[PDB]
């Protein structure tokens, strides 16, 4: 699966 | 509701409390009571709001893919009919995770983005509206799906708009739209190349724009250009 | 109550579901109603009541700490005074994991113990009301810490009377029943030679006995045997 | 902190 934005 | 009571840097010192917890249901709770009290939120608490809730529904899709996957599993050809339990369970977490996607919506619509007049709120808060939608979209079928998706797009391209006008390539807020963008095309919208050229314009226009950044800008947008380049990998 | 219309077995199912999907207090409110069912349970479906509510508990047993320890910093020399948000949310954390206690506690009086005959049976529940009323000793105070740790002893010492009669030095209810009072000696009751002699006993009588096993139960008592060693390194 | 029983 494609990675999205992390959290802090 | 139940916030109705606290003050509001109060609701912001237990949200606080509670990400230092672990307690992100508690964080949430905390968060929406914040936002219910009506003021905008700086960029601390927009990032509260997005931490507790990401990882609220972080943990909702990764259970909704452990069950949607064992009723595929037990859907298959010659399996044991194992009684309507499997999908039971799987509609309950899936129904549950569409109410957190509701809820964060509803307080994007009542009334953060109408209210959001910098281009860093604004952004900000259409890329979580497009990333609700997207949550949503991952458990839809049918014409449903494809309402929500073109919600999901509709919220994304009029961030990218604003984010392109407004901010510099290397913004991690226009970065990490850019990136979740590029996923949605990825995975949801079934638009691999557009996912794959939108991942590398973002990443090449930001190389050029790093030598303007001092080393902590620097930190916060290299890493997301990693992500870009992560799924380019992945991609091809 | 919400779980009083799904069948027994169902409850069973989904219990095993919510665990593959890390969703504990799903698996704890399924296991609920299935022991509401009035029914004893299997084996199996001991382990699953307990793994449901050691994971809940659990986490509440984590965030009560990280709030503990922000409080008791908030409350030492020279610190500035920031209002009484943590005290507060320390104590609503603290209050929900009594609730899930007091739960535990509820279903192991009503009516588990009283209706479990076989010593591996009741000795697990015995264990578990140990378990439970250590947990909350572990955020009492004052006299009520004083009779708190008393059940939790009383509940112990039955267990542990019971399993030296009745079980083999090896087995692992029997092992992990001696572990937790270790715990609770020197955590709890401030007798860390009681925890020590207890958990050096227990090791070496389990170690005579490792001959008797094959090697799936040898596995099992070896790990909880790994266990007590690691806690008297820790205490001497 | 001391080690109790782990869940199976
Ligand atoms: S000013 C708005 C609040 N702050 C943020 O969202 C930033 C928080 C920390 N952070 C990150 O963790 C990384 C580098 C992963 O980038 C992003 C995170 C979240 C978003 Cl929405 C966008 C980028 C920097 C952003
Ligand atoms: S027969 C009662 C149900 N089964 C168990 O409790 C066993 C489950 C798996 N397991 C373990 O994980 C280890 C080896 C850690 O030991 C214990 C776990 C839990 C308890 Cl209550 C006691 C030992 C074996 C026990
Ligand atoms: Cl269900
Ligand atoms: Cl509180
Ligand atoms: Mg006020
Ligand atoms: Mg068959
Ligand atoms: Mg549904
Ligand atoms: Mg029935
Ligand atoms: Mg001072
Ligand atoms: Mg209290």
């Amino acid at each position: 699966r494609s990675t999205s934005t992390p959290n802090v | 509701g139940a916030m109705g009571s606290m003050e509001r840097a109060s609701l912001i010192q237990k949200a606080k409390l509670a990400e230092q917890a672990e307690r992100y249901e508690d964080m949430a709770a905390f968060m929406k009571g914040a936002v219910e009290k009506g003021e905008e939120l700086s960029c601390e608490e927009r990032n509260l709001l997005s931490v507790a809730y990401k990882n609220v529904v972080g943990g909702q899709r990764a259970a909704w893919r452990v069950l949607s996957s064992i009723e595929q599993k037990s859907n298959e050809e010659g399996s044991e009919e194992k009684g309507p339990e499997v999908r039971e369970y799987r509609e309950k977490v899936e129904t549950e995770l569409q109410g957190v996607c509701d809820t964060v919506l509803g307080l994007l619509d009542s009334h953060l983005i109408k209210e959001a007049g910098d281009a860093e709120s604004r952004v900000f808060y259409l890329k979580m509206k497009g990333d609700y939608y997207r949550y949503l979209a991952e458990v839809a079928t049918g014409d449903d799906k494809k309402r929500i998706i073109d919600s999901a797009r509709s919220a994304y391209q009029e961030a990218m708009d604003i984010s392109k006008k407004e901010m510099p390539p290397t913004n991690p807020i226009r970065l990490g739209l850019a990136l979740n963008f590029s996923v949605f095309h990825y995975e949801i919208a079934n638009s691999p190349e557009e996912a794959i050229s939108l991942a590398k314009t973002t990443f090449d226009e930001a190389m050029a724009d790093l030598h303007t950044l001092s080393e902590d800008s620097y930190k916060d947008s290299t890493l997301i250009m990693q992500l870009l380049r992560d799924n380019l990998t992945l991609w091809t």
